[PDB]
């Protein structure tokens, strides 16, 4: 259902972007999701893994590394896990965790919310980095029964977007990150925080407007988010939402006016040059980057399916506002505004005619586009005449069926 | 045999507890100074293997409802009763000498054991001659030795502690005789016997003519007569006769402590046997030689080094797993000692050690914090970890050193001071240059940033606060070199090691010139007696002793 | 709280070095001249009599000896060595006095144990004097636990000499309760005058009483001049009595006649998606579908067996471990014909995929079912015994088959497969070849219909159909079932109203299931239409389903609320 072919990808500096949880996963997605670079993904991905004492996908990991090694050693004609590493992590992470669990419960007798929320969020933490999510998960409720301030709300609605992003549960996300926003009366961003959960979250459950809106509002001042999202793939998100949803007066105004992501595509040049292509009607550069960036953010954790519906409605976009300033445009000169040829030009033009929103007529004689200005009175005289047609219709048989009751007439 | 303890082990536990806590069943009370403590007498022989005669002994003690314990403190009894019936220990940091003490009045190697390795892992800074006395008074062989050179040691740093004073005749025997003495003088030990003698009266002089004669025969011939003169007792006779017998005989020989060669400690160098991947080696400025050091994980790498004002060797961090693990080279015994562990994974944390404190700055905390950019710092003596405040902005492959009592950290082109009395980060100079994945050298006032990409000379001066240009050092083209500042001798000076095509790697040392801006060739390295480093090594300085540690066999 | 464990191992071995080096005696427990030297107090961590015993004042509070009676010299050491060290080594006889003596001293936990275990142990042999017992002693979970299982295999045996030596209330608790399984109601009344004249006129006063909870269609007939016979001479209260009495007590028809044959399913369709499949039942005489309770942890991949006695059993299957994800358990469970539950039992040995059980001298054969080993014994067949409750292994079949059935015939196990069958002694525990088939088929059922194996249909499926018969020792072709062209029937070899009945249900293209069954003529050799099950009240249950032959109640059961 996916998993392409492609090189360029910088391993290094994408790994160390990301931290945690959150990068073992984009790392094991690159991993899987890239062939004839797996091998040093799959290596990095177990030696980050073995940090932080994880238990079963190690084991999955060192599982595919394994299988990748001995492919290694067919083409140009396994690694072991270090058992130990099981007795020493397991009695280690054993003897903390049951010291952690003892002092958390000798504090449930002692009756302290603060103490108690504290120590179900350090259980939590812990049973996270173990590679224990539910546990996590029932640690966090635990810690989110005992709230006792505003601040320790927005502790709480943090922890549990964190978890439930690894859970793909988004819709407790979206839920934890209404109420830290409308709450507590709608230097320290937490706002920008909680924005960048939001986008993330509504990206990944395919959608696009409201995703693009909530990132736009994300400062850059937050700099540091690791645990959830880069910001190199913030500003990629919110600038390909933006291409794809927010016709040309919006995006101005909206990039213009944020006024952070014009930090976020300095950071990504690409993204930049592409929407200004997009602004100044030069489509053929900004679809051939749009190309560039597919193959460079086709393996990402999670943008696949999304940026491919995203980039078929930024290629509809584009060629509608292309077409939209001209009366008669020549299809030569439109398939010269990119490297299509003709001929798929054509069909994609007679594809959005079908679908609608280009108003348009392919005069393939001369291969010229003529958009369709009717007159309103011609299409109104019409349809009267035909509602006219269908009302004396239905009045001949609304005029029957007082026919058949009037006369009792019916299946006996 | 079958000894399944799933699901019921704890229910007995618990039922013992629950009726334990509710003055259930009970047979034996014990009065101590007055508090009454029905308890089992299964438990109370189950702690204590003295008990075990003090129920069965066919003495009067056997039939006796209520028995009078004394010399017991009823706190410590207590906790031992309740460790006893839950499990729980919960010792302090304050009353583990007293519940030492009652624990050997009962004589075992379950509680005993556990106070035992938790003294023995508590000498911290302070309360080592206190516990060495404590262990001369109840017999605790391990911990007895352990506390043996930790107090030689410390007691040879500090020599002023009070608690020194009272000592008993054989221990200071012990202590003083002793081989292990850290002193690179044979004059502060015996001030440190004269003030010990001159402390009390003839019953300390008693003891004077046995410990007298346990120091190198230079000291006895010096102004200690002199001092004993007006300190003597008035019609003494054969004490003056005794005490000159003392300066011929008895086997002058030199000490050890005065050992301490300036030498330069490394790690992740190119192991020999191709079964290894790293080895720690050392080098002798002055001897000439290369020696060894053993690995203090023997798996692990990837770490950093700080050697404090004191001359001590600390490991933290390193990975490929990354374990916050803590570690101390014995300056005698050529070991590892582990130290409590830090609650971050670092990989390639830098140590600064400041006002008796190490403070760990960068080095991959965990990554994914809300704020990347953090520090956490050591405490010597408290031996905890304290967070402080957090660094300014995130950086990568950065240097930080100590001058002046002042925490400065460099990274690719920015600088800042935290200061350590009101924790805080302060704005610092910018670098015109920016050059990344280099070291920084503490010399003197100065800071002297040196290579990164190279042969950039940056001089820093906090009296200043500017970066200037020196020179470029004498390099040959073609060639990366591997650029190394410390400081040696009073004197800054480098060690570089320069690698061509088709070329083998030469290790030289020069020395460098303040007014004169040029690295002077001090003394080459032969490849004779040391071989290849690597790339990953790291580079300090401290004092060492030949004779703990050993020459790294090695083919010419 | 927590509590640190390792010092509470330490404690409970060090106090166990203490019982066995006698150290700490202040008391001795003086049972039948047999020295128990002990504590007050780890008797208190155990038992919640001795509090009386020692934490009172009394004489025997200051008596260091102390006398002990009516107990156990075998049942106190365990008991004290259960609060010393920690081992219960609970075997199948010394239950009984063991819980005598935890009744005796109080003790919670060990009373708690051998409950558990005497609710595991519940079985045949040992229901009645089990549920005398637990009236002897009030143990009301057991009670009832007993009530139910004494009910149904009392009611299936009825001849145990337990039975004549109970109590007048337990006898009316069992015969006046509306959860006896017995196809006539003059079995009970049979057995209520063997009870009554099992002994002397001490039953005449119990006999007013009996008969006032059995129903009146026998209390005016036969078995009222057969008192009479053993009556006491010249007693005029009880024959007059009994001539004017049997007026009241509404006479009802009981449940145990209530069992009818119906086609239990299991694995079919669900009918809402949030769940895998379920477990339904056909009625081919009140022509309804019944919903039955799912398997246990939702078990998919088992296999079905019903004893001669109407006994369901599960063995194998897998779970889905917590996208394909399935780890394969080798539970067992049996099915409560009227709490509408599965009863979990004593586990197998190695794991099973789709076991073929089979039911023979009443124990459950398992043969085959994809099992974990696959060493050179590729087959791990192995034996259920109903009455010690536990697992034999049995003589492996000599060839390894894959997607096989298992009938019996002429107590002996019959197992089929593609084109071979053997048949296993188990009187001598060996395998003899038997007649090879002509035919490659495989995935198929077969039923044992008197003495003779039908296997019917084979590869989807088809309409052959081979006849094997035990006394000939020999695989015929009888005809073929006439199904619709073009279709891909899905057969169901089955026995029903002695006779051989098929449940094949087919579709045909662009259409949906049809159900419908057929009898066929055992001498004509010809299939004929018995009923067709309307879509209205069945519908699709799936391909991996599979159908038994069993007796239900239906009133214990309750209708599937589903649209046609």
């Amino acid at each position: 259902n996916y998993v392409v072919e492609n090189p360029s990808l910088d391993l290094e500096q994408y790994a160390a972007s990301y931290s945690g949880l959150m990068r073992i996963e984009r790392l094991q997605f690159i991993a899987d999701h890239c062939p004839t670079l797996r091998v040093e993904a799959l290596k990095m991905a177990l030696s980050f893994v073995q940090r932080t004492f994880n238990v079963d996908m190690y084991e999955e990991i060192h599982r595919k590394l394994s299988e990748a090694t001995r492919e290694l050693q067919n083409a140009p004609d396994p690694p072991a896990l270090d058992t130990a590493w099981v007795e020493a992590t397991r009695k280690k992470a054993l003897l903390k965790l049951e010291k952690l669990d003892t002092d958390l419960k000798n504090y449930k007798g002692n009756s302290i919310k603060e103490s108690i929320r504290r120590g179900h969020d350090d259980l939590g933490d812990h049973y996270l980095d173990c590679g224990d999510l539910s546990n996590a998960l029932k640690c966090y409720s635990r810690a989110r029964d005992y709230c006792t301030s505003a601040k320790h709300v927005i502790n709480m609605c943090l922890n549990v977007i964190k978890v439930s992003v690894y859970l793909q549960n988004w819709s407790h996300v979206l839920s934890y990150v209404s109420k830290a926003e409308s709450t507590p009366e709608i230097t320290q961003a937490i706002l920008t925080k909680l924005k960048c959960a939001a986008g993330l979250a509504e990206l990944a459950a395919r959608k696009y407007k409201q995703a693009a809106k909530c990132l736009l509002l994300a400062s850059f001042d937050h700099c540091d988010f690791p645990e959830l999202l880069s910001p190199s793939n913030v500003a990629i998100y919110g600038g390909l939402c933006a291409l794809a949803t927010f016709d040309r007066q919006e995006l101005q105004r909206n990039v213009i006016s944020s006024s952070s992501f014009k930090l976020f595509l300095e950071l990504e040049p690409q993204v930049r040059d592409i929407i200004f292509k997009f602004y100044e009607s030069k489509y053929a550069s900004c679809l051939k980057m749009l190309d560039e960036m597919k193959d460079n953010l086709l393996l990402d954790m999670y943008l696949a399916p999304h940026v491919r519906t995203l980039y078929t409605q930024i290629r509809n976009r584009a060629l509608i506002q292309y077409f939209s300033p001209y009366v008669s445009a020549d299809m030569h000169r439109m398939a010269a505004a990119f490297n299509t040829t003709v001929a798929a030009l054509e069909d994609e033009l007679t594809q959005l005619i079908l679908e609608g929103l280009i108003s348009a007529r392919v005069d393939s004689h001369s291969k010229i586009l003529y958009a369709r200005d009717v007159d309103q009175r011609s299409t109104t005289f019409e349809k009267s005449l035909l509602m006219g047609k269908e009302f004396q219709r239905r009045a001949k048989a609304m005029m029957l069926r007082a026919a058949v009751l009037r006369n009792q007439i019916h299946v006996k | 045999e079958r000894q399944i303890n799933t699901e019921y082990a704890v229910s007995l536990l618990e039922q013992l507890k629950l009726f334990y806590e509710q003055q259930l069943f009970t047979d034996i009370v014990l009065i101590v100074e007055g508090t009454e403590f029905p308890c089992h007498k299964m438990v109370l022989a189950t702690c204590s293997s003295y008990f075990r005669a003090m129920f069965m002994s066919g003495l009067s003690e056997s039939k006796q409802t209520h028995v009078h314990l004394r010399n017991v403190d009823a706190a410590t009894l207590q906790i031992i009763i309740t460790y006893a019936y839950t499990g729980n220990l919960a010792m302090n940091d304050s009353t583990v000498e007293q519940l030492y003490e009652t624990a050997c009045f009962l004589q075992v190697e379950d509680v005993l054991q556990r106070c035992r390795e938790y003294l023995i892992k508590k000498i911290n800074a302070e309360n080592c001659v206190r516990l060495l006395s404590f262990a001369d008074l109840f017999s605790c062989e391990e911990l007895k030795q352990s506390a043996k050179r930790m107090v030689e040691h410390k007691f040879t740093a500090v020599y002023h502690q009070d608690a020194f004073m009272q000592l008993s005749h054989d221990l200071l025997i012990d202590i003083l005789s002793s081989d292990n003495l850290n002193v690179e003088k044979e004059e502060t030990v015996r001030e440190a016997a004269m003030l010990w003698l001159e402390y009390n009266t003839e019953s300390r002089s008693q003891y004077l003519s046995s410990v007298l004669s346990q120091i190198r025969i230079d000291a006895l011939s010096e102004v200690t007569q002199r001092a004993w003169f007006q300190g003597l007792p008035p019609n003494d006779k054969s004490v003056v006769v005794q005490g000159l017998y003392k300066d011929m005989p008895k086997f002058f020989k030199p000490r050890l402590g005065m050992t301490k060669e300036e030498m330069m400690i490394f790690i992740e160098a190119s192991s020999e046997n191709p079964c290894s991947l790293y080895s720690s080696v050392c080098y002798s400025p002055q001897a000439e030689k290369v020696y060894k050091l053993c690995s203090p994980p023997a798996d692990l790498h990837k770490v950093g080094t700080v050697v404090t004002p004191d001359n001590d060797i600390y490991i933290a961090g390193g990975q490929f797993r990354t374990v916050n693990c803590f570690y101390w080279f014995d300056a005698q015994q050529n070991t590892w000692f582990p130290k409590t562990p830090m609650l971050f994974v670092r990989i390639k944390p830098s140590l600064v050690c400041c006002e008796g404190y190490i403070y760990a700055i960068g080095g991959d905390s965990v990554g994914g914090e809300l704020n990347r950019r953090t520090v956490e710092r050591y405490d010597t003596e408290k031996d905890e970890w304290t967070m402080v405040s957090p660094l300014p902005c995130a950086w990568q492959w950065s240097a930080a050193v100590v001058v002046h009592d002042c925490i400065y950290v460099m990274t690719l082109n920015l600088m800042y001071c935290y200061f350590p009395r009101s924790d805080s980060w302060v704005e610092m100079a910018m670098r015109q240059t920016s050059r990344s994945f280099a070291s920084a050298a503490a010399f003197g006032d100065k800071i002297f940033y040196i290579g990164g990409l190279s042969v950039t000379v940056e001089i820093y001066d906090v009296n200043k606060n500017e970066w200037k240009m020196a020179a470029n050092i004498p390099a040959k083209r073609y060639s990366d070199p591997c650029v190394r500042a410390v400081v040696i001798s009073n004197s800054l000076c480098v060690f570089m090691r320069e690698t061509h095509l088709n070329e083998r790697a030469k290790y030289v040392t020069y020395q460098y010139d303040l007014e004169l801006d040029r690295w002077s060739l001090r003394q080459h390295i032969s490849e004779r007696v040391l071989w290849d480093l690597g790339r990953d090594f790291r580079c300090t300085v401290g004092k060492l002793y030949p004779s703990c540690l050993e020459e790294s066999p090695w083919k010419p």
